[PDB]
């Protein structure tokens, strides 16, 4: 510790008498990586959704992704970075975002209690961002390691293997609505809580990004659930035995 | 002795709206048999008397004198020079309380008002007469029902449960300390989950995580440890 | 302008004015209760040997009573005090320490079986029955032919202060620390409360109460070489005598004790030696039964202490860089008497003088160490300013005399608490007063105006040059052994001095949580009281009790049997106005004569003394004969006076 | 919610007005629940640290745990119970024992200070615990998933390969030394936080516990990376490209 | 008996009531001010019109 930490620690005022600054840097990242976290999931829902057109063109871009066009035919190690770095951010999100979690018996009582009392929406939305929140603890963390260890098994065949014969549509499928749900409203109350879009009637805004909100992760919910039965199907007609489809190499690998 | 020493002192005037949190060093020469008491105070009568801090007993048993010695809290008074190795001396007035200026803090007012939270006082039904007789004690009842009472309500126990920094509402070492000390007192009737009541909550016993910072420093050597167990294992149990 | 009311003030959150505060709030007075830092912080905490009771449970307190203490007391105060006090006093005491063991203080208690006393030589091997089991013990002091000093191990005055402090937390009382009274509030000598400034906003407020108690503590800071904590100033005793109404008593009777830790000053307990310790010279032996054969230790603070000086004076000082010094070998009284029942007295001596007490002897030396005198008032507790009570070592109620016994003065704090509560209830609860806007400004306006000339100051004094200079000519002359010559060439300084403490200058300007500002309106006070006791004492031309005259070494009874009553009238005025109140000797259980030790047949005897004593015998041989208890005769002797709650008599351990 | 708890909420205090007894109830599973994982996580160091003792040796437990003698000669489904199961007291530990978390810029800024200035051995250690605990939220889950997903991949072949060939390692060195001080301290912090053997010398126990707590630590540090080279060393001698060695099956498979 | 004391009482912290105990305080009076309810909750605020002033 610095002289000045001991001081801001014994005063609660900065060495120059004010009150630190911290608080507002930290109130920053809290809504910084979580709207990072929260496109990059749209745009995953997306570069992952391309397996509902033929297992050449999903093959396809899970190459590309591996910089095939500038490293050979294939570079995994490449992916490993992407999911070594979302996973980074996923952390920090986690770490400044629990700050806003009830804590002990009272805080947790009654927040509840008023929760069912009120019946108020947007309250009650809230909730599910900071019970979801906690689940992704568990469930994300096993996924990202894997796209950052194994980033070659990632394919149209290789990654059907994956969600049955590993047993990940368990998780996928829980995974799939907590991510979705805790991102979309993660958002609109995000577009609440700065306001970029208030206007001159932000009573109305307020009204489309509620409703807005629905449409944009209904239709995540949905081309999510086809994208998921698709990798399930390719994944249960699999039954040569001798076959490695965790590896199923076609140049640089697969 | 002779040997030149460095005190690093804290200071800030909560109530002087130019008054910036600082250091200030003095450099005073060692004597033998040098207390901070001593050192602390030619610093006032000599180099700067601006210096606020409480001093009363001198003795080691008022409890007054309590800041932060080179990171620990402690009684200076009772604290010697020479027990300093290198020579620097970093004197900060105990955290977790209700600071007044430089090294004075309100120890005072929060145990005078701990002491109500909990009820501190023989709790008795009627009076005997103070005419009549006494009440017969077992000589080693009020041998044990001594060795709590001898809190002398300093703070050191509060300054360093960094459980009490957290989170402040917390009943402290120095409280649940004083809870038992009136369980085992004969004179005493209260029940159970009479002290349940005062602290069976995640701000009483509960919020203690056992860091065992209080049993540590306490000046007088109590057995903070083993009786906030202690009292742990009856409180969890009630009902 | 600021004001607060409550219909009973009392300041000084010490031991006694907090029972004090206790018998007054339990009745419907809204009492307040200020004090320099917080109250369980009081010097009161700091008390070591025990509180004296006439009780008699232990095998050695037994067959004690009230008359066995009140004469103790009495050829303790080598005729000097108020007999019909004293007397109050003893007969309150034993249902005093009773109501605070139920209060919760954990006193010591016997046990069933045989102990291993030491006595004066040695191991005796002491056997309790076991019809005394479970009862309040005791230990033998300074000065007692009977074991009535109690104990919680050797920091007693600590469980005490806070049982009580305690007590008034559960009533509901106002403590207001970091709060000082500086000047007291009257208008036709009547006391209405008082000017008080926050030591810490700064800021002046009148305290305002139909009655008014000052138990302020000691004085012995006005000395540099004290046991006394460092809030023990007397500003207290001084705002009462610069009302120039009240006037304080025996100012110049100041009690010394004989082993405190030297240099530092800090007490090392007299059961010490009422444990079986005892004090080696410089030879290292026992001057003990060599210069008072009755034992050196166990005899009064001016007995076994003077000799303390006799020995160095004689060049035997076998001093340090600091000065000459004696030691105290607890050593043989083993390590079960010392690790515990002086367990402070040992970390005390390992933390401080560096070493280990069942080891050694330690390097010890009388020191000041209590204050008799202070705010003189009646034997109900009011004074000369009707309205203002006093108690505790603070004032001179005066069951003392020139000489306290060990272990009476926190008896005397709780007890008198309890008597003086009483008649302070009554007083707030009857008297009616005329509060005057007028007078409630001109004396809080007029406190303000004092702070600022003090902040404008311009003068070039360094207070604390003032101030420690004071302290050095207390200690130098006005010592265990005074004389002539030296008792003048301080008069004059001590005023000389409280003339340059007019034009002293500080530096921080900031009139809040100021100490420097504290020390400046602090000094001239305690200047005023050290003239009080320099000149009370210079003018006492005779050897009484701790007033040690080299030059008038004779107790004279014809000329001397009266108290000191410093007053200070006029505002200008340098030096106290000392007038004399002399004792009636027709009113004393016990009349003049020998005090059972000291150096014997040392007294210009007096007359009345005599006859007094003979028609005592009369009266006393009379109603023996006609079948009469002591309480009978001792009605007859001399009647004392007591509140309702604490008149009937107290009742003990076989009957 | 019911009507006792909004009373309950809106007073503080039971419909019988008393200071509800939950938070005891409480303190009493975060210390409860704590303790299970910890010995668990002793005997699960033995239980596997059989690998130091023949590929056979190790492989035979592995059946055992599988109630070979019971169900033919293996079950790997009543693994995925034992995982399910100390996968949910893993979880029941986390969100009781988060509550005793930092959590504000303050909060953390002081403690932090004071832990620096103090130098305390205790009140250092707990950080320690409070930081592994978070860290154990990101990589225990994959770990615990997987005994639950792939309970037949676990042998003395099969094991060796997920460690190099799934890359395990990275991850298993490290939570190796989480869940061996946060399980160390806990414990010791457990025996004096309700001081089971406190005694006639409360003061002398806490001292052995305290001496003990490392011996018996710095002895499952040692076994522990022992068995972690093994399966390591295992794990590269494995080139035969023509064997499922994930699925090195022997009879019940392997 | 409890008793406080002022230099200036003010029985109404009305609109009115309110104005009058701001020229004293302001003036060193120390002073109070009693009221059945929070005073931003007087009677006052309900006025509706307006204020008359000679403009
Ligand atoms: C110093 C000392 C005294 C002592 C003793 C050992 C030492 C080192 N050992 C004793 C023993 O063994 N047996 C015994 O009987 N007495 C012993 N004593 C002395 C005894 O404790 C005292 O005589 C007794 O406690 C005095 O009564 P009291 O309790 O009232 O007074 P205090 O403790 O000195 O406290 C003074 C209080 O008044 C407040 N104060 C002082 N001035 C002011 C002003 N101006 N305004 C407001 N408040 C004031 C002090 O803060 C304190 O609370
Ligand atoms: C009722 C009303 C009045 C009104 C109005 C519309 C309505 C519905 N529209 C007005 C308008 O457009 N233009 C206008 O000029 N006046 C209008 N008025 C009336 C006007 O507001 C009042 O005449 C004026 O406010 C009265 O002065 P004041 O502000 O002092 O008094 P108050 O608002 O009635 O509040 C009384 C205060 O005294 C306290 N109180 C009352 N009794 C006690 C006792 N016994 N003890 C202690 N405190 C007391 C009340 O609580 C309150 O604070
Ligand atoms: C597992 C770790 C995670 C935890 C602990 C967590 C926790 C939280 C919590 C409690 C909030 C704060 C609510 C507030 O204070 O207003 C929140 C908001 C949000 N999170 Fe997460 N989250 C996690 C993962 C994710 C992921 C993977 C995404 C990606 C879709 C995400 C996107 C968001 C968004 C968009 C917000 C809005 C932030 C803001 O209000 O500024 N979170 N999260
Ligand atoms: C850089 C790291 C990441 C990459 C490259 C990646 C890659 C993939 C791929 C290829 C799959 C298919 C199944 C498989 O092969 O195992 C998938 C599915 C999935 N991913 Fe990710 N992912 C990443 C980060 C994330 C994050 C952070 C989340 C949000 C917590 C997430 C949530 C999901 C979910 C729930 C599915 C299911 C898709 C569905 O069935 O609709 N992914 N991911
Ligand atoms: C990843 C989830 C985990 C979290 C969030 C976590 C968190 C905590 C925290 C902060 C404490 C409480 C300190 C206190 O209040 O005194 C603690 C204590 C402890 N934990 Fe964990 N822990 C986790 C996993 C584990 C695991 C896997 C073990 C197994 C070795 C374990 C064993 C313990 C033990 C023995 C205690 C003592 C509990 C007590 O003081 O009553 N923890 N943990
Ligand atoms: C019922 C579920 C569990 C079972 C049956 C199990 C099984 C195993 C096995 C067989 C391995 C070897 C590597 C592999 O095959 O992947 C292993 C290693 C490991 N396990 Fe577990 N485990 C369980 C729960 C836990 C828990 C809850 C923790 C603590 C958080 C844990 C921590 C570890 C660690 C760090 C290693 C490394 C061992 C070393 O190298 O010393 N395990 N586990
Ligand atoms: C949304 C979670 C937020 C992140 C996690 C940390 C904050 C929230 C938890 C801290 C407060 C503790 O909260 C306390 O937990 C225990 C779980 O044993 C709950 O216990 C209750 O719910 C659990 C779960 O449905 C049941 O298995 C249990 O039988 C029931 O009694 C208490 O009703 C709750 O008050
Ligand atoms: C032990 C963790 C406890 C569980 C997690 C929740 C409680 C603790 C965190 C809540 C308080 C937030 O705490 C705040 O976090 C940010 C991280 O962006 C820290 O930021 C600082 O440390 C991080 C991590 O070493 C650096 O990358 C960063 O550059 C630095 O400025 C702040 O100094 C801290 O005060
Ligand atoms: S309990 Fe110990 S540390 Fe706490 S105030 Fe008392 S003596 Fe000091
Ligand atoms: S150190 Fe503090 S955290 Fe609890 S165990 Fe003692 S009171
Ligand atoms: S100064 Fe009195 S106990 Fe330290
Ligand atoms: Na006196």
């Amino acid at each position: 510790m610095t002289n000045e930490s001991i001081l801001e620690s014994y005063s609660g005022v900065t060495p120059e008498r004010k009150k630190s600054r911290m608080p507002a840097k930290l109130d920053w990242w809290q809504s910084a990586t979580g709207l990072f976290l929260g496109l990059f999931m749209i745009g995953h829902m997306f570069f992952v959704s391309t397996i509902l057109l033929g297992d050449n063109v999903m093959l396809w871009v899970t190459k590309k992704f591996q910089l095939d066009f500038i490293f050979e035919g294939g570079k995994p190690i490449v992916v490993s970075f992407l999911a070594a770095f979302v996973f980074a951010v996923f952390i920090a999100h986690a770490f400044l975002a629990m700050r806003k979690f009830p804590i002990n018996y009272r805080q947790y009582l009654t927040f509840k209690t008023h929760k069912d009392l009120m019946r108020h929406g947007d309250t009650t939305l809230w909730w599910i961002q900071a019970m979801t929140g906690f689940a992704m603890f568990f469930l994300g963390s096993v996924h990202l390691y894997i796209m950052m260890t194994q980033p070659q098994t990632i394919g149209p065949v290789s990654s059907s293997f994956r969600m049955v014969s590993e047993w990940m549509w368990p998780l996928y499928l829980v995974l799939l609505f907590a991510v979705e749900l805790h991102g979309s409203v993660g958002l609109y109350r995000l577009a609440v809580k700065w306001g970029w879009f208030d206007g001159e009637t932000p009573d109305k805004t307020r009204a489309n990004l509620k409703k807005l909100k629905t449409l944009m992760s209904a239709f995540l919910i949905v081309l999510g659930l086809l994208t998921f039965g698709a990798y399930v199907k390719k994944g249960l007609e699999q039954t040569d035995p001798n076959i490695d489809y965790k590896y199923f190499d076609y140049k640089r690998t697969h | 002795m002779g040997r030149m020493l460095t005190i690093r002192v804290f200071k800030y005037d909560p109530q002087s709206a130019v008054s910036k949190p600082h250091f200030q060093e003095y450099k005073i020469e060692e004597a033998p048999s040098m207390t901070i008491f001593i050192v602390l105070n030619m610093i006032r009568e000599t180099y700067d008397p601006d210096l606020n801090f409480d001093f009363v007993c001198r003795a080691g048993i008022c409890g007054s004198c309590g800041m932060m010695i080179n990171g620990r809290p402690s009684l200076a008074c009772r604290t010697l020079t020479k027990d300093f190795e290198d020579g620097v001396i970093t004197l900060l007035p105990l955290p977790a309380f209700k600071l007044i200026k430089d090294l004075s803090v309100d120890t005072g007012n929060w145990f005078n008002g701990m002491s109500q939270r909990v009820e501190s006082w023989i709790h008795a039904q009627k009076e005997h007469d103070i005419s009549k007789l006494e009440e017969r004690i077992e000589p080693e009842v009020a041998q044990e029902v001594f060795e709590l009472d001898r809190c002398i309500e300093c703070g050191c126990c509060i300054a360093a449960c960094g459980t009490k920094i957290m989170r402040e509402d917390f009943v402290g070492a120095a409280g649940l300390n004083r809870v038992v000390r009136f369980m085992i007192d004969p004179h005493d009737e209260r029940t159970d989950e009479d002290y349940y009541e005062l602290i069976g909550d995640d701000d009483g016993v509960f919020g203690c995580m056992t860091l065992l910072a209080c049993h540590d420093v306490c000046p007088k050597n109590l057995p903070l440890q083993s009786k906030i167990a202690y009292l742990r294992r009856k409180m969890v149990s009630v009902n | 302008m600021k004001v607060q009311y409550c219909d009973s003030l009392v300041i000084g959150g010490g031991l006694a004015g907090l029972r004090a505060a206790v018998a007054t709030q339990q009745k419907g007075l809204s009492t307040i209760v200020l004090s320099l830092i917080p109250v369980k912080r009081s010097h009161s905490a700091a008390a070591q040997g025990g509180m004296q009771a006439s009780l008699g449970n232990s095998k050695m307190s037994d067959g004690d009573n009230e008359d066995l203490h009140f004469m103790d007391t009495v050829k303790g105060s080598d005729w000097g005090c108020d007999q019909k006090v004293a007397r109050m006093f003893v007969n309150t005491a034993p249902k005093a320490i009773r109501e605070l063991a139920a209060w919760g203080v954990p006193w010591t208690r016997i046990h069933k079986g045989d102990r291993m006393a030491i006595i004066n030589a040695q191991k005796t091997t002491i056997t309790e029955e076991d019809f005394r089991h479970g009862l309040i013990h005791s230990r033998d002091f300074g000065g007692t032919k009977k074991w009535r000093t109690c104990y919680t191990a050797d920091a007693t005055g600590h469980t005490m202060l806070f049982a009580v402090a305690n007590e008034c937390l559960k009533l509901g009382v106002s403590i207001q620390d970091r709060k000082e009274a500086i000047a007291l509030i009257h208008q036709d000598g009547k006391c209405y409360g008082a000017v008080v400034r926050d030591l810490v906003t700064g800021d002046i407020i009148a305290y305002v109460a139909k009655g008014t108690l000052i138990a302020t503590g000691g004085y012995g800071r006005i000395y540099k070489n004290t046991t006394n904590a460092v809030v023990c100033e007397g500003t207290g005793t001084a705002i009462a005598l610069e009302t120039g109404i009240a006037q304080l008593g025996n100012m110049e009777a100041v009690q010394f004790h004989p082993t405190p830790l030297f240099p530092s000053g800090i007490l090392l307990t007299e059961g010490c030696r009422g444990d079986g310790g005892i004090l080696r010279d410089v030879d290292g032996h026992r001057f003990m039964p060599d210069y008072e054969p009755e034992k050196k230790e166990l005899a009064s603070r001016d007995v076994v202490s003077r000799r303390m000086i006799e020995h160095i004076r004689k060049g035997k000082g076998v001093q340090s860089p600091y000065g000459q010094h004696l030691w105290l070998d607890i050593s043989i009284l083993g390590r079960k008497h010392i690790e515990t029942n002086l367990r402070d007295v040992q970390e005390i001596c390992e933390y401080f003088a560096g070493i280990d007490p069942a080891e050694k002897w330690a390097p010890v030396l009388p020191m000041q160490h209590y204050s008799m005198g202070g705010i003189r008032t009646d034997y109900r507790g009011e004074a000369k300013l009707k309205g203002l009570f006093s108690a505790g070592e603070a004032a001179c109620w005066d069951m003392h005399g020139f000489n306290r016994l060990g272990g009476n003065s926190v008896s005397e704090a709780v007890v008198a608490g309890m008597i003086v509560g009483e008649y302070f209830a009554e007083h707030c609860a009857n008297t009616q007063v005329d509060l005057e806007t007028k007078t409630l400004e001109k004396f809080v306006k007029g406190q303000e105006a004092y702070m600022k000339s003090l902040v404008e100051s311009k003068g070039t004094e360094d207070v604390f040059k003032i101030k420690n200079r004071m302290k050095d000519v207390m200690d130098d002359n006005v010592g265990i052994f005074r004389d002539g010559p030296h008792l003048e060439k301080a008069v004059k300084e001590l005023e000389e001095l409280y003339k340059k403490s007019k034009n002293v200058g500080i530096k921080n300007k900031r009139l809040h949580a100021n100490p420097e500002l504290e020390e400046a309106y602090r000094v001239p006070m305690m200047l005023k009281v050290a003239l009080c006791v320099a000149k009370g004492a210079l003018d006492r031309t005779e050897s009484r009790g701790a007033h040690n005259r080299e030059d008038y070494p004779k107790r004279d009874d014809i000329n001397w049997l009266n108290r000191t009553l410093a007053s200070w009238p006029n505002p200008e005025q340098t030096l106290p106005t000392l007038e004399y109140e002399a004792l009636d000797v027709n009113e004393m259980e016990i009349a003049p004569g020998y005090r059972g030790y000291g150096a014997k047949g040392n007294y210009i005897e007096n007359p009345l003394s005599v006859k007094r004593q003979e028609e005592i015998d009369k009266i006393q041989s009379e109603l023996e004969a006609a079948g009469k208890d002591r309480h009978a005769i001792q009605e007859a002797l001399m009647p004392y006076e007591l509140p309702a709650k604490y008149k009937a008599r107290n009742e003990r351990l076989g009957d």
